[PDB]
């Protein structure tokens, strides 16, 4: 009589049955079971990073030196700059500018204009405009002067352009007094690979090519290479997406 | 990440120089207090359940409407999403313990939580109010430095939040 | 970039001769019908936080594979990076309907995003299925005759599909 | 980079977990013998310039090869170029060894040494030569008992020692 | 500000060339378009108090939370400052729209509206079903080319506060 | 930029003798106090934004004009970098606390502030009367004997009501 209490009787043979019981039984629960498990492709917070070579790049601190310093962060701020500005390639004791520094610690030039100056120097020219191709000497400026690749053609064609009709040091001033390093860097910044999180305004392949460009926290822009700094980008700027064989 | 450790490894290496006394120093400090920043991440991992549901029905009680019908807080789903959200809270937090630092929670749930936060249109309060529960308990179950370090975290959440 | 104009002059200009009186009539025929291409740009721009909204809604409702801890949008950070991707590849759609040609978004946009991705590791499948999911949602928007005059643009409906399925093909 | 704290942090949440008990036990004993650690880290600190010095001269007296007009350490500029080499790598193992986690090493250090060594035909074999005279030189730094209060740290020993071949490895 | 003639200016003073074809005939466009903004403005402006008050009782509809007590809704001041942010919303439009341009509307309210709404705990739900209620008054109010131009700097007012 | 233990060093090396026993023991007091600074400025951190929002709530509740159009604060951005400074001379002064040295403030920004603010023609004396509240306010805060060991503090408070006064009459 009590079994009976419980209601009409319902046809046995459901094959849904399985799937009352998921929709029913402590559905709140299950579900942040299911909400809360591991992905099967399992990715780290900076699985992509190191996917890249390109992590040590990214978790680098930005250093920045405003006019009152006392000692020590000039002498890291020297580092950092002599390590970007140059690409990573050795900067011998004798080839590290004295005036320029004491021109930068006395305040009478900004961090910004310090950098304009290492790169109207002889060290610049030597491993990066004397040794290389115009293709190679554009790609190595926008790299370490304002931290990204270069975006298109029409960037090579005007700035060979600029060099052929106004000289070296117009060229370097195109890049240091350009809005973008003001923008993105600064008077008192150090430049820094900003290319790898999207910097507004850039192409798709701005990433590929600074990915090209990069070569590691080891690699450099040495030219002491077999090689003898070739250029890299040459063919993924006006081919950007198709490959050719001769 | 940014540990003691980590952190000090970073500024060495920007300089391009060694370990010098004053890294070594901090980084004494760090491991001296491991050991009660180690015991506040067993406590609060320990009283997980608890933490978690007393967050979420203190979410509910600050915030009436949202368990009203035919909005963001009803539903099962958006229930068990939110036990979810809460877990990833305290999981973060018992990781900046264990961390003795931020790195965690700054990597994880600090950045990026504004505009997602926007962008799904979920409050802040909410949030806030299920940490300042968490704030609550965990002064009752900690005493002493766990304690103190334990709460530097939560309210550290609780400022990215604010 | 090249809209319509651009394109066909430049059509032109390779045989080396003056644009027909055909393409002239064509592109007399753009420029009158181009207040319907207003507003349908004005539509996906003033509505793209809702199609960014609905599309990330069921993208990670039918994958719950991109949020789960180890996902490839679960960290808070990747996820705002997929909200912020959803974003550019809209607005490039929306350039590439104001302008009339496909060079925009398969220039400024979507040279490199296969290999970025997979550089990356996220799924570009999932990002296909994303772009596909903003187009649905944004035709809807894109159908409403409220606040604006009423006519026929049955092809521009065919045009901005035509540019988001452009968009998901390139990046799947 | 990751120490083993942020190491363990992030295989807890590839698993989506809190961190287990063993693993806070091994995280525990890890920051007790973190005093035996620091002064490991700081003898290597210490003695920097004297494993470099020991390093080279080693290095040079075995491979005569290296300092002849026509090797790969001739002038003053290339073996400038070696004890900065030698003084980076050594830098950077203390940086592991304090951390107590090689991640420091990938992700920096030996990140694209491999391809450095190779376009500038410097013979990888040497290097590793070097690292490993590098690592005979540190040890008995390392397990100098004076001025610290003895005791066992055969472990540290051990760490420090796979750091060194790690590195050898990577640029062999 | 940034009108369009002003943009004009600026886009031209950045580099050596003049005026061109294309600023003449962005400047002419605007030109035309003023006039009816112009009279889309001075219909807008002869509705102050039954657009804002309209607006404060479908925000106050839509949230019963905030008029109870206890929530920042509550209150003499607080209501009689809800009329002075929507007429400044308002106000705002009508600027915008007086000078076909966004400038005035970014200039005012869109800069620093985050930081704002962070520190003061507001939230722009309440703005924006009051914007949202506007553009239905604007709706009848306003008819053809008057209504779009109206409609466009108001969703823009929307899409700065989402 | 300098703290209490260096301007003791600074002052040693000037007068060209080595630290003398006075000053050691003023610099032990200092070192065994720092216990209680360190919650000092940690009290001021944790409770900052809401130490910012009483102040401000305060402020435009006592100074209205700063809401009238035409006054500084009435443009919706120039009172977002009110509060903006305001936050700006909180972490400042925490960062004073810390030390235990008033220059690392002034001299830092008070110099330029002064100019600046006379420039602009805001009313200074209400920046004044901000970083008055502001010292109200987190003298509220810093009473907190809930959550801390209990001790004597009347020397902490009076060292951030002076580092307040000194910031407030610099403005002023
Ligand atoms: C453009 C040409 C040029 C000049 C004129 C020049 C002088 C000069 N001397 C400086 C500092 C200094 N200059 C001196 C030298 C003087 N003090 C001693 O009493 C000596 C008797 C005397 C030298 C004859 C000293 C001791 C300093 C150190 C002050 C400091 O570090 O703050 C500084 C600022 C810091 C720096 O150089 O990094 C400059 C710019 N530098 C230049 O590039
Ligand atoms: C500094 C040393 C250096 C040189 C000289 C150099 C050559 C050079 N020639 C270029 C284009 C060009 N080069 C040519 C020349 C060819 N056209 C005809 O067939 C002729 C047979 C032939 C010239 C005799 C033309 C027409 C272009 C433009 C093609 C284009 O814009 O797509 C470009 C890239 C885009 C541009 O300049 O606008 C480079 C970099 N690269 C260097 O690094
Ligand atoms: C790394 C750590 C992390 C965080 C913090 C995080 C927040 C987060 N919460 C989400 C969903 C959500 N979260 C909430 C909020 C909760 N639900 C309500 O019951 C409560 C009132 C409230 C919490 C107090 C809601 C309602 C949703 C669903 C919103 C929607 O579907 O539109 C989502 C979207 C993913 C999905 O659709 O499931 C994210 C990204 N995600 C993360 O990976
Ligand atoms: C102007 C044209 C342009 C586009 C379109 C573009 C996309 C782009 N998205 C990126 C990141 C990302 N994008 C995503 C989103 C994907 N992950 C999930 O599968 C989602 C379903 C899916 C979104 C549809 C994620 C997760 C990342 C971060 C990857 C990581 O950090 O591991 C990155 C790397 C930079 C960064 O990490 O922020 C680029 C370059 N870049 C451009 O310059
Ligand atoms: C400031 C920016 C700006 C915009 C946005 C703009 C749109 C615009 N749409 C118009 C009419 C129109 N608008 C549309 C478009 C509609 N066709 C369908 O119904 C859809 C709902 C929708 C597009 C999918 C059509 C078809 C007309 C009438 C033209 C015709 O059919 O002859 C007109 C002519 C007069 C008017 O009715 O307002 C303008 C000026 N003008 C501007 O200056
Ligand atoms: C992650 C930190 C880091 C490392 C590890 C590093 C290695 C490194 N070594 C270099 C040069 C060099 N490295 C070596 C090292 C070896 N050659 C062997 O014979 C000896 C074992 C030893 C000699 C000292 C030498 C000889 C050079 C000079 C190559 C040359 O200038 O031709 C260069 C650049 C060449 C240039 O200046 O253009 C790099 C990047 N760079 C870095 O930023
Ligand atoms: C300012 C930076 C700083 C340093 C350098 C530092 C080192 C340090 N070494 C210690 C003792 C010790 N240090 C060592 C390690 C040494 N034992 C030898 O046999 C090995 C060759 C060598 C390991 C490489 C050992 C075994 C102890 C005894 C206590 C213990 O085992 O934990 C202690 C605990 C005090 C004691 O029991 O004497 C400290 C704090 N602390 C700091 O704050
Ligand atoms: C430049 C133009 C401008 C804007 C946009 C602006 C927003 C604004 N509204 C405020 C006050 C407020 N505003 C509101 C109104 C909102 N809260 C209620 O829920 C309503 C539904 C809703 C009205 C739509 C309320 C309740 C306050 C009280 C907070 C306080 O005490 O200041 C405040 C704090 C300072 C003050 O006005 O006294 C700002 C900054 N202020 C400006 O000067
Ligand atoms: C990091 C150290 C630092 C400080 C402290 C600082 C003060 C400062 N506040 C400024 C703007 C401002 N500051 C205020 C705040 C004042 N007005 C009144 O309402 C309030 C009583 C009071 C709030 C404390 C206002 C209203 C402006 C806007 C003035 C303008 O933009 O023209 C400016 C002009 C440019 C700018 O920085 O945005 C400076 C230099 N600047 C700095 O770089
Ligand atoms: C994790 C970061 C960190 C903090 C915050 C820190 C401060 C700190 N404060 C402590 C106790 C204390 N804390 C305070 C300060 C409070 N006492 C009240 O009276 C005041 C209202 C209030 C001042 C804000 C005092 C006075 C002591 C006891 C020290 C004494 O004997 O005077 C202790 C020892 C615990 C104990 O005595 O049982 C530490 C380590 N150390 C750290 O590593």
């Amino acid at each position: 009589m009590a079994r009976r209490m419980a209601g009409r009787p319902v046809p046995k043979g459901n094959p849904f049955l399985d799937m009352a019981r998921e929709l029913t039984d402590n559905r709140a629960l299950t579900l942040v079971k299911e909400f809360t498990a591991p992905s099967p492709y399992q990715q780290t917070e900076t699985y992509g990073q190191e996917r890249i070579r390109a992590l040590g790049t990214i978790e680098a601190p930005r250093v920045t030196l405003r006019a009152p310093f006392t000692d020590e962060q000039f002498q890291g701020a020297l580092y950092a700059i002599y390590r970007h500005i140059f690409g990573n390639t050795y900067v011998m004791e004798s080839e590290r500018p004295t005036t320029a520094e004491s021109q930068l610690k006395d305040g009478r030039i900004t961090v910004r204009g310090f950098i304009k100056l290492l790169a109207k120097s002889e060290v610049y020219r030597s491993r990066f405009f004397q040794k290389t191709s115009q293709n190679r000497f554009i790609e190595l400026n926008h790299k370490l002067l304002l931290g990204r690749a270069p975006y298109d053609q029409a960037e090579i064609s005007a700035h060979l352009d600029l060099w052929n009709t106004q000289g070296y040091d117009a060229e370097i001033d195109s890049y240091v007094e350009s809005e973008e390093y003001l923008e993105n860097f600064g008077e008192d910044v150090i430049p820094y690979f900003r290319g790898f999180k999207y910097q507004t305004g850039q192409s798709a392949q701005g990433f590929n090519r600074l990915l090209d460009l990069y070569g590691g926290w080891a690699g450099s822009d040495t030219d002491r290479n077999q090689s003898g700094q070739v250029a890299r980008l040459t063919n993924s700027l006006v081919r950007p997406g198709q490959v050719v064989e001769p | 990440s940014r540990t003691v450790i980590t952190e000090v490894i970073a500024t060495a290496d920007s300089q391009g120089r060694f370990l010098n006394s004053t890294e070594l120093q901090a980084a004494f400090g760090r491991f001296e207090r491991a050991v009660p920043a180690i015991e506040a991440a067993r406590a609060l991992t320990k009283n997980q359940d608890a933490l978690v549901k007393g967050a979420v029905q203190a979410v509910f009680k600050k915030f009436p409407y949202v368990t009203q019908p035919g909005e963001k807080g009803y539903g099962d789903s958006n229930q068990a999403k939110c036990a979810r959200d809460i877990g990833y809270y305290l999981r973060f937090i018992t990781y900046s313990l264990v961390a003795s630092g931020t790195g965690p929670l700054d990597d994880y749930v600090i950045a990026g939580l504004r505009e997602v936060n926007r962008a799904f249109n979920l409050n802040p309060l909410w949030y806030i109010e299920a940490l300042n529960y968490i704030k609550g308990e965990t002064g009752k179950l900690l005493s002493g430095q766990s304690k103190t370090e334990a709460l530097l975290y939560i309210d550290h959440a609780i400022n990215a939040l604010s | 970039m090249n809209d319509v104009f651009t394109r066909a002059i430049a059509q032109a200009d390779l045989k080396g001769s003056f644009l027909l009186e055909s393409d002239l009539d064509k592109l007399a025929s753009f420029a009158k019908e181009g207040v319907k291409r207003l507003d349908a740009v004005a539509a996906l721009t003033n509505n793209a936080p809702a199609i960014i909204s609905d599309a990330a809604h069921k993208l990670f409702a039918e994958q719950q594979e991109l949020i789960q801890p180890g996902g490839n949008a679960y960290p808070h950070r990747r996820m705002a990076a997929c909200l912020r991707d959803m974003e550019i590849i809209l607005r490039y759609v929306s350039y590439a309907l104001l302008a009339g040609d496909a060079s925009v978004l398969d220039d400024r946009c979507l040279n490199g995003l296969r290999e970025t991705y997979n550089a990356l590791g996220t799924p570009t499948q999932s990002v296909a299925r994303a772009v596909q999911l903003m187009k649905d949602a944004a035709m809807v928007h894109l159908k409403s005759t409220a606040n604006v005059t009423v006519g026929d643009c049955s092809s521009l409906y065919s045009e901005a599909a035509t540019y988001f399925d452009k968009a998901a093909a390139s990046i799947a």
